[PDB]
């Protein structure tokens, strides 16, 4: 079929009118500067002399920065185009730099059109596992549908079960939930008369999905065959030339979404170029960076400048910033990503991923909850205790230990310095 | 080939400069303080006065100019002005060195793309044409007809024995050229094509029009890029449609230029250069320089004029040879060096006032102070940018005239690059 | 039509029998060690056992050593072939390495035939000037003529004005001052008879002008299209075979001209070995080169030798060397640039240029003449005044003064030393 | 392809040699100072002597020399001694190794052009042969006509069954192998072509000629490389004429190899290697030796001598690691190494009268002793060069005998390398 | 396309000169003769012609002679020079 522009978090959890942020509704944990000073750019954007500027978001590993500018796509709108890119997956074999970009911008610029279609509105009933089986009905009939891998992500990803009433568009997969049956949000009464209905619909697809759908579909196995991932330019310009036709018609609206490029200090001076004149068209998307580093090197040169940007492109871009969480944000993002992840937690184990989270960071100590949590069910434990994260901790390394002990092999003192 | 075209300026790069309208200079060459948009500066403007009188005098024999100094500064504005000084609608194409660098496309080839953005194409002529379907051939009366409208003209002999040349009879479609074919409406539905039927000219019978038009040559190149049945796709998505730019070829920009003379030849059009500013001067290579020098020589060619603020950089495409600036010494010898100050802090809320008086956000005099106070700590360039933010934060709680205190959590909302870096290296 | 081989100087400004240079006649200025040793090398090359070796000028910046290598073009005679061609020029995107080297050379290498051409020969009456139009007559009638930018330029240079009898060859365009016919050098008289006559005249044209006039002609705005300017080898190749075959014959004799390479440190090992394999051959030019350098790197390798020469080269050139000019030197030469420029300097200005031209350079101070001019004339002034070389002094800055002004925004001291 | 072709050395290289006749050894192969153009450094060319032994004695098995020594020492006057005691017309080949870096022509391409030039043929074969048109064919009696001469020969049986094979008849144009088609009288206006009809043999009935020369590989390359229709543009114009050589081919090059092991299987001609010398040998990489490596090994190589004045050097082609004179040990191994001296002041003023007296210049005995201090001072090379300015000064105000005043002033007039550079560093 | 001097014609009722040409251009040319011998060509064209000796006259090409009308039927059995496209 095709798939719309939806591939967690809700917004910046920022007042409406205040542009204060609550600190955890939508929810962000903390980083109220930084959400804060999102709320002001989108202002800025939404309208007013912002003017085709990047966004840098700077600030040390495992803060929320990845997380605020979804959290500023989802402000915009849903079925606005948000992709996210890690700089150095630019440098592959599979496709040149210019491709990689080209796919990444387009992935985040939509084309919005009315057509109708065949979308389900009914009570969900039973949904099955595998290494699934949607049962859904109305007052009127009940039904069981098979899916697929792409097609249990989405629902698991807008928090759908029994009693959940959903809605499901056959032609691109989207899912919504409408409300609930029963308590086990909206309590929304069920759907009556025939189960799939052809109704009209807005649809939002990516430049990029468009340019996939009207090619060659990829292979079973695609990643270990020598297959590229290009796409032909005669394909290109066919779909460019209609979606700028549709635009003229009025069939067509152009939804730009919103790009972010992570560990932006591994592009190059060429990747820079290239986003310098994306963001010069009407059609850009906003162009959002994250880096790690204070001081970087511009790669493509022998000059080195904040966060590894070329000097001209630091005078455009706004500059946001984000710090490390205090010890209850951890505690707070922990336990949230706990219960995604389906752990009961002992209040002393949240207490030691914390001070783990703080030793090592958020990455690792997220890492060490499902490792905790098979440690714990190799032993029948009713709940993941301590004891468990602490022989997790033994077990796995982090970064730093980890490069410590390597260099153990090779030591500098017993009573003083050798060398 | 079309002579009418649209131009689609990248203004995103003049947006910050829209208070600059001239270099504000007496008539005896000297800078007024606070005219024109500029503010102080009076050297380097009364010295870009000369260069724009040398150019206008045409001693500026194979020249360039080259504005040194630091980030605050009025380099970019400055060139601007030149610009405007120049006359009207002179192209102004500013630049990065760091713009050349690019994945599909070698250094020179995209300085020669921004070239042809700096020189522009003045056409002043006016075209009148009696146009129509013949009526009568009889001391010479023709008549011709409209979709609404009917003309009988009065001919010399001179005309209908040139008319004796084209194939022309009653009843055909025909033009006339003041200065200097079967209608539509016999054609029959057994004719199809080939056919030689063509519409009757709807809806006037003269048409005596004035085109006036300034295009810098990428407007022709562009316009020229799209095939009939296709869409201005190039100026809508430009760099997003896809890798590589094949659009614009080689015998597409030589074909222009073919045209381009021959509407010199006919008296009708005249090419006026303008000026290329390329900011980062020390990023061009020698292969770069080497281009730039040839351009300098061509009397129909842009007045170059570089900028940079670092004093001495390594020759790129050089051994770690270093020299002023970054330029090499065959084309620094060509070029007179404009040095920028920077700004005293009256100078800088003067600049202030008059940029927020353009947004335009009203603020108090406190708050000129406070964001001034940056333009002194880091430079005009960060400080200008705090009055979006502030004045967002103001209507937010408005209070809609801005505060210190909106000044005040802007500049801990939006760091400088500067500061961002050494707060993330702790 | 075509171009021939004269494309200011008229000689090195020496003794015809002693080799003594009188210093200012030809005329050079100073630089009488360096003329006397291009004389020398000129007798050492007209006959005798120079065989096929470079000339290296090397000095100062802004010295006498390019015009003294037109100095030593002008020895040899008039129509004979001298180019001049900057080092870093041979790297661009126009043409490769070793095209530009074949083109430079080419332009070294004249042909020169006997062939009837439709040449004039008149008096000159008026000639004007545009963003031109010269009327010329003979004792029998009257004519005026249209030219372009290329014509009006050797005229400006042969130095033609109204009282001229000057010869204009309708074929190649050589312009001749013949003499003239009152005062306002040597006294002729108005030619008689027919304005343009038919004669049998010697016409030299380079091998390169050859290869452009037998080739498809440059378009307008050939710069700011892509359009490379190499030379299709099928041209040479058939220019190459007619060259050979007039000179067996004898309709063609070849005349070696002189090739002055400036900061010849830019050239590579490659380019070198060009240099040496062209040398190598009787049709081969005089290569003259000119470096400002002391010791330079040997582009292409990890070595340095004195002005970047491979050491292999240096034992084949001769070394000519030049020096700063005495104040009086520079004074000479920019009062004799003043007029050239046609510009009025007051006593002090020119004083104060001499000065300047010490501190900062000969090109520097020269700049400054023109500048001064316009701000004098925007004065009214009647004549170039010190006032005005001295705001244009402070106006536009020399390299040295510029960087240290650049370096003044990160300064190092203010009661001592600081960093 | 032509037998018969001429040969365009380029005597550039060993100009400054002109002396050097030999290496002046005794019959015991002890140097004898001051003989065959040298002057003293007798231990370097008894060391040569003992290599041009060895070589004709075939014991220098895959071997070769290296010259090591200073600038001033007689590196490339041995290696040109070299070849002269090897023989008569012994291919000399000298070259530096910074030639073979070129633009259009990888390093081992040069090389190999190179080595070319150092292999010459010798070609020691007698051709007689009778020919023209036949008259009479009769113990054998058959006559021949040319231009201007007539011969009736005597021919035995054996002769006439071998033109018994040969398509041969009264009268038709033949030739005779003595050792081992219709007449163009015959000719009718009315034939044209394709034709069968060749002039008649003028102006001799006879050829008992003797074909007497010597080349290189390289000089039957360049006089194939013409085809008819076209003059000898290579050797008169060589690089001049395009910055690519693609007139010599591989094809061509097999075809002459072809060619030459077929004149020396008549046993007509003998290729006889010379001498290939390479200077700045530190200037080669280790693909360069690689090549140079397998040269050694071939019987019918020219002996490889190389040169250098570098004690230690990085191998090119390497990671940064130095040896011995930048020759890497797989190569230096196979190198008889000979260490080149300075030279006395004495032995430098007996070169400078050598070198004067051949030019020739003639000087005084004052202008000897001022011209070796140069000698000492700067290199051999250069104060050689300092004879021709001073010849020229000296005819100029002449007084053609050369004195030390005009030394003084060309000394003054054309300085060295080290001089010129920190002067101008000053 | 017109200026002094080149070579051009008038139509009274209704181009580089050969003398500017130099040993150095060869072709592809631009160059053509001046017109000799006369500055004038009021000229009378009186002839009268049939439809066949059209068509013979421009059976041969420039290079060749009239061989049509010397030897008509005797050059070849087949008459292919006048061709439809011709007529
Ligand atoms: N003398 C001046 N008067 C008024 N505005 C100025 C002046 N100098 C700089 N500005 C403004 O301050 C900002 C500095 O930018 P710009 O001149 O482009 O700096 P750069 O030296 O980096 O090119 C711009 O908004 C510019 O319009
Ligand atoms: N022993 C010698 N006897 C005579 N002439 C010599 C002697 N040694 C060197 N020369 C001459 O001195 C000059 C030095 O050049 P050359 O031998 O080629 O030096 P290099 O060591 O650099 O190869 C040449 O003119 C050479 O003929």
């Amino acid at each position: 079929s095709v798939t719309e522009t939806k591939e967690h978090i809700r917004g910046l959890g920022v007042d409406a009118d205040t542009l204060e942020p609550r600190p955890s509704s939508q929810g962000l944990v903390g980083q109220e500067k930084a959400r804060k000073a999102a709320a002001v750019v989108l202002e800025m954007i939404k309208q007013g002399k912002i003017a085709g500027r990047a966004v840098l978001i700077a600030g040390p590993p495992s803060t929320g920065k990845t997380a605020i500018a979804m959290g500023m796509a989802q402000s915009l709108g849903q079925d606005v185009p948000f992709t996210t890119l890690a700089a150095s997956e630019i440098f592959s074999l599979e496709m040149s730099k210019t491709e990689a970009l080209t796919q990444a911008f387009r992935k985040s610029i939509g084309v919005r059109i009315k057509e109708e279609s065949e979308i389900m509105e009914g009570e969900v009933v039973e949904i099955q596992i595998d290494r699934g089986k949607l049962t859904i009905k109305t007052t009127d009939m009940e039904a069981i549908y098979d899916m697929g891998s792409k097609m249990i992500d989405a629902m698991t990803k807008e928090r759908v079960m029994a009693g959940d009433i959903i809605s499901i568009d056959k032609s691109s997969g989207k899912i919504t939930k409408l409300g609930r049956s029963y308590a086990r949000t909206k309590f929304l009464q069920c759907p009556e008369g025939e189960l799939q209905k052809r109704k009209e619909v807005v649809h939002t697809v990516s430049l990029h999905e468009i340019d996939v759908i009207n090619s060659r579909t990829q292979g079973f196995l695609a990643l270990f065959s020598g297959d590229t991932g290009e796409i032909r330019s005669e394909i290109r310009d066919q779909i460019n030339t209609k979606v700028a036709e549709w635009k003229e018609e009025g069939k067509a609206e152009i939804v730009p979404g919103v790009l972010f490029i992570d560990e932006v200090h591994m592009l190059d001076i060429e990747c820079f170029s290239y986003i310098n004149r994306a963001l010069e068209s009407d059609l850009a998307p906003i162009v959002i960076m994250a880096s790690n580093r204070g001081v970087s090197r511009i790669r493509g040169t022998d000059y080195k400048s904040p966060h590894g940007l070329p000097l001209d492109f630091l005078d455009r871009v706004v500059i946001i910033n984000t710090h490390p969480y205090t010890p209850d944000e951890l505690r707070q993002i922990l336990s949230i990503r706990a219960q995604e992840e389906e752990v009961d937690l002992t209040p002393d184990a949240l207490a030691l991923l914390t001070k783990i989270g703080q030793e090592a960071g958020l990455r690792y100590a997220s890492n060490l909850i499902t490792t905790s949590q098979l440690i714990a069910a190799k032993r029948r434990a009713k709940q993941v205790g301590v004891e468990d994260v602490q022989r997790s901790f033994k077990l796995f390394y982090d970064p730093a230990r980890s490069v410590r002990f390597v260099q153990e092999s090779e030591k500098r003192l017993i009573g003083n310095d050798g060398v | 080939q079309i002579s009418e075209v649209r131009g689609n300026t990248r203004d995103h790069r003049t947006a910050a400069h829209t208070h600059i309208k001239g270099l504000g200079l007496n008539s005896s060459g000297i800078a007024e303080k606070q005219a024109a948009g500029f503010v102080g500066q009076c050297a380097a403007r009364e010295a870009c006065g000369v260069v724009v009188d040398l150019i206008k005098a045409h001693k500026m024999a194979g020249r360039g100019v080259l504005l040194a100094g630091g980030p605050g500064t009025g380099k970019t504005a400055l060139a601007l002005a030149i610009s405007q000084e120049l006359g009207t609608k002179i192209p102004f194409c500013p630049i990065t060195g760091s713009e050349i660098y690019s994945t599909e496309v070698k250094k020179t080839e995209v300085l020669m793309e921004n070239f042809r953005r700096a020189i522009g194409l003045r056409v002043r002529e006016t075209k009148d044409v009696y146009e129509g379907e013949v009526t009568e051939m009889t001391t010479l009366l023709i008549g011709l007809k409209s979709a609404r409208g009917q003309k009988k003209l009065r001919l010399d002999p001179s005309i209908y024995e040139a008319i004796q040349k084209e194939r022309v009879q009653v009843g055909d479609v025909i033009y006339i050229e003041t200065n200097t074919g079967r209608s539509d409406a016999y054609a029959t539905e057994f004719d199809l094509e080939a056919e030689e039927y063509v519409p009757i000219p709807k809806g006037e019978v003269h048409k005596k029009k004035e085109i006036v038009q300034d295009v810098t040559l990428h407007d022709l190149d562009v316009a020229n890029a799209r095939p009939q049945g296709g869409q201005d796709i190039i100026s809508m998505m430009g760099q997003l449609m896809k890798p590589k730019m094949t659009e614009i070829t080689d015998k597409l920009r030589m074909e222009i230029n073919k045209v381009v003379q021959k509407y010199i030849n006919q008296g009708v059009a005249e090419l006026i250069p303008g000026v290329l500013f390329i900011d980062e001067a020390h990023m061009l290579d020698i292969e770069c320089f080497t281009y730039l020098n040839k351009a300098l020589e061509s009397p129909i060619a842009p007045i170059v004029v570089l900028a940079s603020n670092r004093g001495i950089a390594t020759i790129r495409g050089a051994d770690d040879l270093k020299a002023a600036h970054g330029i090499p010494p065959d084309f620094l010898q060509r070029l007179l060096i404009i040095p920028t100050h920077p700004y005293e802090p009256d100078e800088i809320r003067r600049i202030v006032r008059i940029r927020a008086q353009t947004e335009g956000v009203q603020l108090t005099d406190a708050a000129v102070d406070r964001v001034a106070e940056h333009g002194v700590r880091i430079s005009l360039r960060y400080c200008l940018q705090l009055l979006a933010p502030a004045s967002i934060l103001a209507r937010v709680n408005g209070r809609t005239q801005v505060d210190v205190q909106d000044i005040a959590e802007a500049e801990e909302l939006f760091l400088d690059a500067r500061r961002s870096a050494n707060i993330l290296t702790s």
